[PDB]
């Protein structure tokens, strides 16, 4: 389904899941066109820090709804 | 066609003057002959005696429809209140149909006479608070370089001057612009396609670009001397490039009024530029530009000088044409009439004055923008309060990561802030709009509950935690 | 070889350096063609700061990049 994957910095892009698929799967693909390590890929819904071992029937997910990615920018 | 809630209700009143009873009367008690009559507000001997330069044009207004409106038939609602015009008509009513071969004295434009306007749009000038400007002014504080920015606010009315309208500010946008020690120059397209996003939010907050202000202040050696004193009576009052750029703004922004037959007339827009006393502060003054001759002619002939209390007088080249320009002034012998057969005209005639001030601090009606003024402005990229959302950790933070609600709602308030957060728009419109609302109005205890009780206040606060 | 130095107002400026020369003959060839003197000069690259006795190598600057010019007294 059609969903909305935002990033922190306001990036918009649009990626595609399934109704009943993990969060894994959009970690996966957020590994293969930013190449982002999940140690930095922190999705947020409903003012809560999604984990990545659940799936998208705990948190509601439905079609066309919007994401809030975090990524972590460090010095050190 | 409607006006502004504040020009109709300047219309209805009359605005009498009342008199008593004198010596020099000779009638009854019940009477009045001419000497305890009631004063009409556009008398401009009752002006100059309570020190007021104008005469209000509401009531200036009042005065021409005593004149448009007679006791006679008449039958016809005339109301010749409209902007006199300096170009040339092309089908001029008679023989001469070319501009080019032929022009004859009804279309001509007259000799400009240069005489002062007797009527200001905007009466007074005020401000909300003096820690709004004290932030302007600390941008030159601390990159040394002069500003520019634009006064968003409201009106409402004013009992000292009779029929007269008060200007209110209440917060101060700044577009993004090269600063430079001299002067300052900024393209045009940027700042309108700035504006344009600015004016979508100015209308659900109740705000509308009124005003503009921009800095002058030569300091003298940073020691005891706070500033130089450039504008006084032998200096210009204001240079001449800034005179267009006063002109240009005031015909983008029309006042709507029903007496008038374009449908627009009497702008309502303040130039305020700080530029210091004549002794030893930093004080502002404010004047505006005059409708009756200076606001057509900059549309077509304005052009350049090098002095800057003058402007020169361009040429005509084949369609605008021009009339001669006269002033009076004292030559080395005497006072003489009219003199002006040369350009550089000087243009600090063509202003009329306003009176700037700030309210006491004991009471007011309302203030409903002091938040903080303290938050980093959104187009201050000279100074280092540009930041991104490491501010916002800094700033408000849902006060020690659990706030009290009458802690909570006073920083909310805040202009620059609240602009802040519709441009990353993870909010609704309709959840935005109700929370710029509760911000600027009143009894807004119940209403902040519901913000805090919505899911998209929670992701604010959420997203803004993990980041720095 | 070529650079790129933008204001706030969104106007860039053409400048022709060389890749091996300090930050103070950048900030004296944009001098020259406007009328800025560059001690109030600052040049902003990516967020950090250009220091004027430094080169262009030790910063990494590549070629064309975008560049920020700003104006900052140090007694103003
Ligand atoms: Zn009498
Ligand atoms: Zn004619």
């Amino acid at each position: 389904m059609q969903i909305f994957v935002k990033t922190l910095t306001g990036k918009t892009i649009t990626l595609e899941v399934e109704s009943s698929d993990t969060i894994d799967n959009v970690k996966s693909k957020i590994q293969d066109k930013e190449g982002i390590p999940p140690d930095q890929q922190r999705l947020i819904f409903a003012g809560k820090q999604l984990e990545d071992g659940r799936t998208l029937s705990d948190y509601n997910i439905q079609k066309e709804s919007t994401l809030h990615l975090v990524l972590r920018l460090r010095g050190g | 066609i409607k006006e502004l809630a504040v020009d109709e209700e300047l219309e209805k009143e009359d605005g009498l003057i009342p008199r008593q009873k004198s010596k020099l009367c000779k009638h009854g008690d019940r009477g009045m002959c001419e000497y305890c009559s009631p004063l009409p507000p556009w008398d401009k001997e009752y002006h100059e005696k309570n020190k007021i330069k104008h005469i209000s044009f509401h009531s200036y207004l009042k005065k021409l429809n005593e004149n448009a409106n007679k006791k006679e038939n008449g039958s016809s609602y005339i109301s010749p209140l409209s902007e006199p015009d300096f170009r040339i008509n092309k089908r001029c009513h008679n023989g001469h149909e070319p501009w080019p071969r032929g022009i004859c004295s009804k279309c001509q434009p007259s000799a400009i006479t240069l005489q002062q306007q007797e009527f200001r749009m905007v009466d007074h000038v005020e401000f909300q608070k003096s820690e709004i400007i004290n932030e302007f002014i600390q941008a030159w504080r601390y990159t040394g370089m002069q500003r520019f920015g634009y006064m968003y606010g409201s009106y409402s009315k004013y009992d000292n001057t009779p029929l007269g309208i008060k200007a209110v500010v209440e917060a101060i946008y700044e577009p993004p612009q090269h600063d430079e020690q001299d002067g300052l120059t900024m393209d045009v397209e940027q700042v309108k396609n700035e504006m344009l996003q600015i004016d979508r939010q100015a209308q659900e907050m109740g705000l509308s670009r009124i005003g503009l202000i921009f800095t002058d202040l030569s300091d003298a050696g940073a020691g005891d001397g706070s500033v130089f004193c450039k504008r006084h009576k032998d200096s210009f009052f204001l240079s001449s490039l800034e005179v267009i750029m006063a002109a240009r703004h005031q015909t983008r922004h029309p006042n709507v009024s029903k007496y008038s037959e374009q449908g627009f007339f009497s702008s309502k827009f303040v130039t305020c530029v700080i530029s210091g006393n004549l002794e030893g502060e930093i004080d502002i003054s404010s004047y505006q530009v005059s409708t009756e001759a200076e606001a057509l002619v900059t549309a077509d002939m304005i052009s350049g000088s090098t002095f800057p209390s003058m402007a020169y007088i361009n040429d005509t080249t084949d369609e605008r044409y021009v009339p001669e320009i006269f002033y009076m002034k004292s030559n080395e012998y005497g006072i003489t009439v009219k003199e002006n057969a040369k350009p550089a005209f000087p243009v600090d005639y063509l202003l009329v004055t306003l009176t700037h001030g700030f309210p006491n601090t004991d009471t007011e009606t309302n203030s409903k923008f002091v938040s903080s003024t303290g938050f980093p402005w959104s187009n201050r990229q000279a100074m280092g309060q540009s930041q991104d959302y490491q501010e916002l950790k800094k700033y408000l933070f849902n006060v020690a990561s659990s706030g009290d609600f009458n802690l909570l709602h006073e920083k909310i308030s805040n202009f620059h802030l609240l602009l802040y957060i519709n441009s990353l728009q993870i909010l609704s419109p309709d959840e935005w709009k109700l929370l710029i609302e509760s911000a600027v109005k009143n009894e807004w205890e119940e209403s902040l509950l519901k913000l805090v009780s919505s899911a998209g206040w929670q992701t604010l606060v959420m997203i803004l935690q993990e980041s720095g």
